[PDB]
Protein backbone atom coordinates (compact mmCIF):
# COMPACT_ATOMS: atom_id res chain seq x y z
CA UNK A 1 0.00 0.00 0.00
CA UNK A 2 1.38 3.36 -1.17
CA UNK A 3 -0.77 4.77 1.66
CA UNK A 4 -1.13 2.29 4.58
CA UNK A 5 1.91 -0.01 5.04
CA UNK A 6 4.40 2.82 4.55
CA UNK A 7 2.50 4.88 7.15
CA UNK A 8 2.40 1.82 9.44
CA UNK A 9 6.11 0.96 9.10
CA UNK A 10 7.02 4.65 9.47
CA UNK A 11 5.39 4.69 12.91
CA UNK A 12 7.32 1.57 13.97
CA UNK A 13 10.59 3.14 12.77
CA UNK A 14 9.55 6.36 14.53
CA UNK A 15 9.05 4.48 17.82
CA UNK A 16 12.58 3.05 17.61
CA UNK A 17 13.81 6.61 17.06
CA UNK A 18 11.85 7.77 20.12
CA UNK A 19 13.90 5.16 22.01
CA UNK A 20 17.30 6.21 20.62
CA UNK A 21 36.48 34.93 2.99
CA UNK A 22 35.99 37.37 5.88
CA UNK A 23 34.82 40.13 3.53
CA UNK A 24 32.84 37.78 1.27
CA UNK A 25 30.95 35.96 4.04
CA UNK A 26 30.04 39.23 5.77
CA UNK A 27 28.70 40.71 2.51
CA UNK A 28 26.42 37.67 2.37
CA UNK A 29 24.32 39.19 5.18
CA UNK A 30 22.85 41.00 2.18
CA UNK A 31 24.63 44.22 1.20
CA UNK A 32 26.92 44.78 -1.83
CA UNK A 33 29.74 47.33 -1.44
CA UNK A 34 28.99 50.66 -3.16
CA UNK A 35 30.89 51.58 -6.33
CA UNK A 36 31.81 54.95 -7.85
CA UNK A 37 28.48 56.69 -8.49
CA UNK A 38 30.20 59.85 -9.75
CA UNK A 39 31.05 59.69 -13.46
CA UNK A 40 27.46 59.63 -14.76
CA UNK A 41 26.00 62.75 -13.02
CA UNK A 42 28.59 65.54 -12.58
CA UNK A 43 27.66 69.21 -13.09
CA UNK A 44 28.80 72.06 -15.34
CA UNK A 45 28.15 74.69 -12.67
CA UNK A 46 29.11 72.27 -9.88
CA UNK A 47 32.58 71.89 -8.28
CA UNK A 48 35.07 69.72 -9.95
CA UNK A 49 36.70 69.99 -13.38
CA UNK A 50 38.58 66.68 -13.36
CA UNK A 51 35.18 64.92 -13.37
CA UNK A 52 34.56 66.55 -16.77
CA UNK A 53 37.91 65.48 -18.23
CA UNK A 54 39.09 63.07 -15.51
CA UNK A 55 35.82 61.18 -15.96
CA UNK A 56 33.83 61.84 -19.13
CA UNK A 57 35.79 62.88 -22.24
CA UNK A 58 38.52 60.20 -22.23
CA UNK A 59 36.03 57.46 -21.34
CA UNK A 60 33.64 58.62 -24.07
CA UNK A 61 36.50 58.57 -26.59
CA UNK A 62 37.47 55.09 -25.39
CA UNK A 63 33.77 54.17 -25.60
CA UNK A 64 33.38 55.42 -29.18
CA UNK A 65 36.54 53.50 -30.11
CA UNK A 66 35.27 50.44 -28.22
CA UNK A 67 31.62 50.63 -29.34
CA UNK A 68 31.66 48.52 -32.41
CA UNK A 69 30.52 46.93 -35.50
CA UNK A 70 33.61 46.34 -37.74
CA UNK A 71 33.15 42.62 -37.14
CA UNK A 72 29.50 43.16 -36.12
CA UNK A 73 27.29 40.04 -35.96
CA UNK A 74 29.97 37.70 -37.36
CA UNK A 75 31.82 37.63 -34.01
CA UNK A 76 28.55 36.99 -32.15
CA UNK A 77 27.20 34.19 -34.37
CA UNK A 78 30.61 32.49 -34.29
CA UNK A 79 30.24 32.16 -30.51
CA UNK A 80 26.61 31.05 -30.93
CA UNK A 81 27.86 28.03 -32.91
CA UNK A 82 30.25 27.10 -30.08
CA UNK A 83 27.34 27.09 -27.61
CA UNK A 84 25.50 24.51 -29.74
CA UNK A 85 28.50 22.16 -29.69
CA UNK A 86 28.67 22.58 -25.90
CA UNK A 87 24.95 21.85 -25.42
CA UNK A 88 24.64 18.63 -27.48
CA UNK A 89 27.53 17.07 -25.52
CA UNK A 90 25.54 17.31 -22.26
CA UNK A 91 22.44 15.59 -23.70
CA UNK A 92 24.61 12.76 -25.03
CA UNK A 93 25.69 12.11 -21.44
CA UNK A 94 22.03 12.31 -20.39
CA UNK A 95 21.46 9.37 -22.72
CA UNK A 96 24.47 7.37 -21.61
CA UNK A 97 23.32 7.71 -17.99
CA UNK A 98 19.73 6.92 -19.01
CA UNK A 99 20.77 3.65 -20.69
CA UNK A 100 23.00 2.36 -17.87
CA UNK A 101 20.39 3.35 -15.25
CA UNK A 102 17.65 1.36 -17.02
CA UNK A 103 20.18 -1.42 -17.64
CA UNK A 104 20.85 -1.89 -13.92
CA UNK A 105 17.12 -1.89 -13.11
CA UNK A 106 16.66 -4.43 -15.92
CA UNK A 107 19.05 -6.87 -14.21
CA UNK A 108 17.29 -6.44 -10.84
CA UNK A 109 13.90 -7.19 -12.42
CA UNK A 110 14.95 -10.73 -13.41
CA UNK B 1 32.41 71.25 -20.33
CA UNK B 2 30.96 72.63 -23.62
CA UNK B 3 33.59 70.62 -25.56
CA UNK B 4 32.25 67.54 -23.78
CA UNK B 5 28.66 68.70 -24.56
CA UNK B 6 29.77 68.53 -28.19
CA UNK B 7 31.30 65.09 -27.63
CA UNK B 8 28.31 63.79 -25.59
CA UNK B 9 26.02 64.97 -28.41
CA UNK B 10 28.18 63.69 -31.34
CA UNK B 11 29.50 60.54 -29.61
CA UNK B 12 26.22 59.54 -27.85
CA UNK B 13 24.22 60.04 -31.05
CA UNK B 14 26.74 57.72 -32.79
CA UNK B 15 26.57 55.33 -29.80
CA UNK B 16 22.73 55.33 -29.96
CA UNK B 17 22.96 54.68 -33.71
CA UNK B 18 25.64 51.98 -33.17
CA UNK B 19 23.65 50.48 -30.27
CA UNK B 20 20.23 50.45 -32.04
CA UNK B 21 21.84 49.04 -35.22
CA UNK B 22 23.70 46.41 -33.17
CA UNK B 23 20.62 45.94 -30.91
CA UNK B 24 22.69 43.82 -28.45
CA UNK B 25 22.36 41.15 -31.09
CA UNK B 26 18.84 41.29 -29.44
CA UNK B 27 17.70 38.35 -31.73
CA UNK B 28 21.21 36.72 -31.50
CA UNK B 29 21.15 37.58 -27.69
CA UNK B 30 17.85 35.75 -27.29
CA UNK B 31 19.34 32.97 -29.50
CA UNK B 32 22.42 32.89 -27.21
CA UNK B 33 20.59 33.45 -23.91
CA UNK B 34 17.82 30.91 -24.53
CA UNK B 35 20.57 28.37 -25.38
CA UNK B 36 22.29 29.18 -22.03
Amino acid sequence: IPDGYKNEIDQLVKKEFANITLFLEEYRRKYPRIDTSRYIPNESSEVSLLGIVDSYLKHQEIVLDTLLPQTVSNQWRINNDYIRQTCTIVEEMNIQQRKQINDLEIYRKR
Amino acid sequence: TEVLLESIQSKVESIEQLQRKLQHVQPLEQQNNEMC
